[PDB]
């Protein structure tokens, strides 16, 4: 699962089966490491119009 | 079951008879209209391409298709500072209410600025308040005018209304009792200024009451801006609709741009994205046309709420309906979430009548019409009123005039004109 | 700012009209250098009310102002076949 | 400045224009977004396929175009309305409506010929060099309460007055200037002066 942003940890209460999660875009906003399996938010690095 | 178009009421018609008000009542009516939009602004490259700068180089070959959306956008967004400039800042000065509220029994501490709040609102604008996507390239532009300027401009518009009457509307504010100042707004629709003192306090309990009963009105009523709700819905529902899009494959392998990268090359890829590219900018396009078709009715709406604040407002209204139900005497502006709640007081008639009517009184030979008012009768006796409030004067030579015999007149009657 | 980061501007405290709109009351100007303030809305004015007191003009003056309103647009005309296919 | 109302259509207009021209300089997906490389190199199963590309391109930014003029149109029909409308009002006759007719009492309006739209020259009456009065709902003579028929009573601190009230004008009180309507002891603040019979 790849992509930018800025990782940080979660307080989701993520259930034991659960991978990632997505928002209402549907979109991953935050994963589940694969060898901590510590849960991660994922935001996006800042931005915005100039 | 099928509809009631209203309760039918017949109208005791004839040829010689007039139903004239012996009573009034205050009526102060809600008006809400929406004066602007929130101001959303779309980055066309972020939301088709992310930060892909494969897909970005695709987009290119499009043209200027995004500076098109860009700029539509930009254009909704400057026109919503239009709009709320145009409603509110009608006033070059921002005029203040005395120390002491004394205004004859005419209490506005329900429209006022309550001083005890941090926001300065009104107790019914604070009312009015709490009734009523960025990770994608969506962002929100803050208004020019915070809802604390909107406020002043709002408490301005009241504090000149109240001390001043429209006189701050087309020249300098000149200061006016605020009884006499209602008194004008009565001979604006015809009624004698008497009226106004004589019952001074009734009318002033009538208007005290009215205005209370605005804010239980709009409390006990959720549905009570629902015109102002209906705005916010559409524009997040709009914005809801583009940010899902982005989950359409579009005939693509994938709906996700970074998916798409990390499997195929180029030659392979770039056939995929453009599948991306074309639903998502046909998606942005469908976005911003509907922004600006409905931005249109928005700004429509706003030229209708400030034509209502020169108007209503700033001066008094002979336009049927325009402010408000019955007779306008004068409107209170309120401060709302994206737009403008009017409070229109207005003059209705009420406890009217059966009286005999004539068009003149025959005396000496003459034909003698009626100066201002109708002539009546009670049964026995003729007298002179006003039209719009029972009021029967002597019937004289000071409140008559003359034109033609007796012998022209249809319905002419024969009774006694006094010569003082 | 509410609006954004605003560098290059030097804030004031110093209201004055607004020139060029920043966003949530803010406004920037060149005043030389470009700064920043919070727009006023307009100068307060403070009515003289009492229960028996009224203002009456002794004098007026006749003003002429302007106002200017789109009537009409280019009437264009595009071929379509032509534009597309030549 | 003064006409950048006007100025604006044109701007927003040329710009539309201007922008439809330079689409036709885009590829779309396409080999060249000239029409005439396309047919010189490839034969029809080939070309048609380029040509595809070009048409979809073009009849989207065409179509886009004339989306944003119906959009653009409605707003100058709606301001070419409200001229309609200072013509018949403001105009052809003088308008009570506050600010429809320029700031100030308006008394008549000259309409100017401009490109693409109308100036008009409102002339309006504004009060000026106004001064403190003391004011009084109604006078009290013979026990009757007195009221103005046309303007306000005011005091210079000595002697009341009845004027008009867009202009001071102290015209001695009378009885052909008030009118009666109850006793002197209904009117909140009635004050006591003598009411001139002629
Ligand atoms: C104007 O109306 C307000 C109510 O809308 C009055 O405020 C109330 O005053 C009574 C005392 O007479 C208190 O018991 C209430 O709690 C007050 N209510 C609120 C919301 O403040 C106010 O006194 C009136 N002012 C005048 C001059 O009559
Ligand atoms: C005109 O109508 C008003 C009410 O709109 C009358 O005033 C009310 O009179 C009743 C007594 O019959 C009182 O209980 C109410 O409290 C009064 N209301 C107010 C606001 O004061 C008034 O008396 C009527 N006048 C005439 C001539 O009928
Ligand atoms: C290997 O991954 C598992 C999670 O499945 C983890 O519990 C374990 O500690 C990891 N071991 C090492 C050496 O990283
Ligand atoms: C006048 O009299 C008619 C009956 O002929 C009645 O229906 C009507 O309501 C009366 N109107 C008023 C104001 O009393
Ligand atoms: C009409 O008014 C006069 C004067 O108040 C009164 O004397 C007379 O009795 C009234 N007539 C009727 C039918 O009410
Ligand atoms: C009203 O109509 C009646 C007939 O029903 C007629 O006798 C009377 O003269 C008419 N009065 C007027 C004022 O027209
Ligand atoms: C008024 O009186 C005259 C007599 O002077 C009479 O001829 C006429 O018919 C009367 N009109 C009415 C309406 O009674
Ligand atoms: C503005 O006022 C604050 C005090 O509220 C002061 O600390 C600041 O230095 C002032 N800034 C300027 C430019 O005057
Ligand atoms: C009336 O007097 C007050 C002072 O009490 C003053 O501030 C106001 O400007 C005066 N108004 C006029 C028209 O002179
Ligand atoms: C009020 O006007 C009268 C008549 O012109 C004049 O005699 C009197 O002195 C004036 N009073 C004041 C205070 O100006
Ligand atoms: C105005 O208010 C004062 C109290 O400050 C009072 O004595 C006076 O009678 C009031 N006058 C009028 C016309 O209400
Ligand atoms: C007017 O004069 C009467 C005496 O005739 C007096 O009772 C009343 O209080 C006076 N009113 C005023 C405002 O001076």
């Amino acid at each position: 699962l790849t992509g930018t942003g800025v990782l940080t940890e979660s307080n989701k209460k993520f259930l034991p089966f659960q991978q990632f999660g997505r928002d209402i875009a549907d979109t991953t906003d935050a994963v589940r490491d694969p060898q901590t399996l510590e849960i991660l938010d994922i935001t996006p690095c800042s931005f915005g119009g100039v | 079951y099928t509809m009631s178009l209203g309760a039918e009421n017949s109208v005791a018609y004839s040829n010689n008879s007039i139903a004239i008000p012996t009573n009034f009542t205050i009526s102060v009516t809600t008006e809400i209209l929406p004066v602007s939009m929130t101001k959303t602004s779309v980055d066309c490259t972020m939301y088709i391409c992310g930060d892909s700068t494969e897909c970005s180089n695709l987009l290119l070959q499009y043209g200027s298709f995004c500076t098109q959306l860009n700029r539509a956008l930009t254009g909704i967004a400057v026109e919503q500072d239009k709009n709320t400039q145009e409603v509110f800042a009608q006033v070059k000065q921002i005029y203040k209410t005395p120390p002491i509220k004394d205004f004859g029994g005419f209490n506005f501490s329900q429209i006022l600025p309550d001083p005890s709040k941090p926001s300065k609102r009104s107790p019914i604008e604070d009312l009015l308040f709490n009734k009523v996507q960025k990770f994608n390239g969506l962002t929100v532009l803050p208004p020019l005018l915070t809802d604390e300027m909107i406020a002043q401009y709002t408490s301005a518009l009241l504090a000149g209304t109240i001390t001043s009457g429209w006189t701050f509307g087309a020249g300098p504010a000149l200061q006016i009792p605020f009884p006499m100042q209602m008194a004008y707004r009565f001979n604006g629709i015809g009624v004698t200024q008497n009226v106004l003192y004589e019952n001074q306090k009734l009318i002033a309990n009538q208007f005290n009451s009215a205005i209370g009963k605005i804010q239980d009105s709009l409390s006990s009523t959720p549905s009570a801006l629902g015109k102002l709700q209906d705005v916010v819905n559409q524009n997040a529902q709009a914005l809801n609709t583009l940010v899902k899009q982005l989950s359409s494959n579009f005939g693509a392998i994938s709906s996700v741009l970074n998916d798409i990268l990390s499997r195929l090359d180029p030659p392979e890829a770039e056939v995929q994205i453009d599948r991306l590219i074309t639903g998502r900018l046909q998606s942005l396009q469908t976005y911003v046309t509907q922004q600006l078709i409905r931005a249109a009715e928005i700004r429509a709406s706003a030229n209708l709420a400030a034509t209502k604040m020169s108007e209503c407002v700033l001066g008094q209204s002979k336009r049927v309906d325009f402010c408000g139900k019955g007779y306008h005497l004068m409107s209170f502006p309120q401060s709302a979430p994206h737009g403008v709640v009017f409070l229109h007081v207005t003059y209705v008639p009420a406890q009217e009548k059966n009286f005999t009517t004539a068009p003149a009184i025959c005396h000496d030979g003459k034909a003698h019409f009626p100066r201002e008012g109708v002539f009546v009768s009670n049964g026995t006796h003729w007298f002179v009123t006003q039209r719009n409030f029972y009021e029967p004067q002597i019937i004289t030579t000071d409140n008559t005039f003359v034109s033609g015999n007796c012998d022209v007149v249809i319905g002419i009657v024969n009774n006694t004109v006094y010569d003082p | 700012t509410r609006a954004g980061c605003l560098i290059g501007a030097e804030h004031v405290n110093n209201s004055y009209e607004c020139d060029i709109p920043i966003g949530a009351g803010i406004c920037a100007s060149y005043q030389q250098s470009i700064i920043a303030y919070t727009m006023s809305l307009g100068a307060e004015n403070s009515v003289a009310y009492s229960n028996n007191s009224i203002a009456i003009p002794t004098n007026f003056t006749i003003s002429v102002t302007t106002e200017i309103l789109p009537v009409s647009m280019t009437k264009t005309s595009v071929d379509c076949t032509m534009y597309i296919c030549g």
